[PDB]
């Protein structure tokens, strides 16, 4: 059993979902070091069966500014997947509503399953 | 394109830093451990402090939506830098633990 803080990790993305930042809480959860995620798209890590849903989610996030994903599976570093949900929020320029980045709060819902 | 200089932080509802991304060093010159445990208001220009307090007070009322604020933040070199902070609350929905505030802090122009 793990406490709530340990099961959340923050990430930042460019508008195409490439990682620009990840907090170190991800490592104990699913193995990655933050530095190795940078520049990779979140889409590389989504389960095949969640890919179309997560594309729709991302479109909704860009249209609306803030979304909660459905439950989805994220590929772990050493195999298997963990169930996640992610709240996404677009950060803008107020001046001109130009999007700047996506801030994600990711919370696990399972152990690694394989 | 020129990437804006920014870092993420987490705050308790009073404004205390409870998590600071190491990109703070590049943005404002402090190590994370110089921010952690301090109130954000301790870095804010006197003229902007109350605005910043009232922003933190309101963001918990806005149903998780983003509240923005621009303020002057005192860098490690004791210089006022304009920061735009975009803030929203989060709570793990499987819990009733108290909300916290997630901020993205970008150095911006006042022009």
């Amino acid at each position: 059993f793990k406490g709530l803080d340990s099961k959340t990790f923050l990430s930042e993305h460019s508008m195409d979902m490439k990682f620009t930042y990840c907090d170190d809480r991800i490592t104990e959860l699913i193995g990655y070091h933050p530095e190795e995620l940078l520049g990779r798209s979140a889409y590389e890590f989504y389960h095949a069966l969640d890919s179309e849903n997560m594309t729709k989610s991302h479109q909704n996030l860009c249209t609306k500014g803030q979304v909660v994903s459905g439950q989805y599976r994220m590929l772990a570093k050493h195999g298997g997947y963990v169930w996640l949900e992610t709240q996404g929020t677009v950060i803008y320029n107020p001046r001109n509503l130009q999007p700047q980045c996506i801030m994600c709060v990711n919370y696990v819902l399972s152990e690694i399953e394989k | 394109v020129c990437q804006p200089t920014r870092f993420i932080s987490r705050h308790n509802i009073e404004g205390i830093f409870t998590f600071v991304d190491h990109r703070c060093v590049a943005t404002v010159g402090y190590q994370p451990q110089e921010l952690l445990g301090k109130n954000i208001v301790e870095f804010c220009h006197p003229e902007d402090q109350q605005l910043l307090r009232d922003s933190f007070q309101q963001v918990v009322k806005l149903k998780g939506q983003v509240l923005s604020v621009m303020f002057r933040f005192r860098s490690k070199n004791q210089e006022w830098l304009w920061m735009r902070t975009s803030s929203f609350t989060f709570q793990n929905p499987y819990s009733d633990e108290i909300e916290y505030i997630i901020c993205t802090n970008t150095n911006v122009k006042n022009s």
